[PDB]
């Protein structure tokens, strides 16, 4: 199960600064 | 815009993903978004890879009972374009590397149900222009 929140924190950082480099 | 139109925008998403020429008859517009997602989410694999060793096989072992948890995990603190296209690209690696290509089994069904449900339930269609 934690394995899982690994994901969907690298998922969220990715996303977030996916955001940027494509927010600009 | 239209629930329908979503939740056939994301079947028609994970049926072309899925090399599933079972193909369908959809229109224009649902099309182009289809192919939109599709390059953002290889695009934010590519930005996935340039800052994690690792890819997703691992913490999908256990799709089934997790993914819900994954998705609510992902959206627990604030929504963005970005996070979405996370969303869409957790969904294409599930077609592409776990499950078999070329056919829509049941499990691509209940993909698409969760998929359609989250992406629904919480309103993403409102952060998505993008």
């Amino acid at each position: 199960g934690g394995t899982m929140e690994n994901l969907s924190r690298r998922l969220k950082v990715t996303g977030d600064l996916f955001d940027i480099m494509s927010g600009q | 815009k239209s629930g329908t139109y979503w939740a056939t925008l994301i079947t028609a998403f994970l049926k072309t993903v899925s090399k599933v020429e079972e193909l369908d008859c959809v229109d224009s517009a649902v099309l182009v978004d289809v192919s939109k997602i599709i390059t953002l989410t290889q695009e934010f694999r590519r930005h996935y890879d340039s800052v994690y060793r690792a890819d997703y096989g691992p913490a999908l072992k256990n799709w089934k009972r997790d993914l819900s948890k994954l998705f609510t995990s992902l959206f627990v603190d604030v929504i963005n374009s970005g996070r979405i296209v996370g969303f869409f690209d957790v969904g294409r690696y599930v077609c592409e590397e776990v499950l078999c290509p070329g056919s829509w089994t049941e499990d691509h069904e209940l993909l698409n149900d969760c998929m359609t449900h989250f992406f629904i339930e919480n309103n993403l269609m409102n952060h998505f222009p993008l």
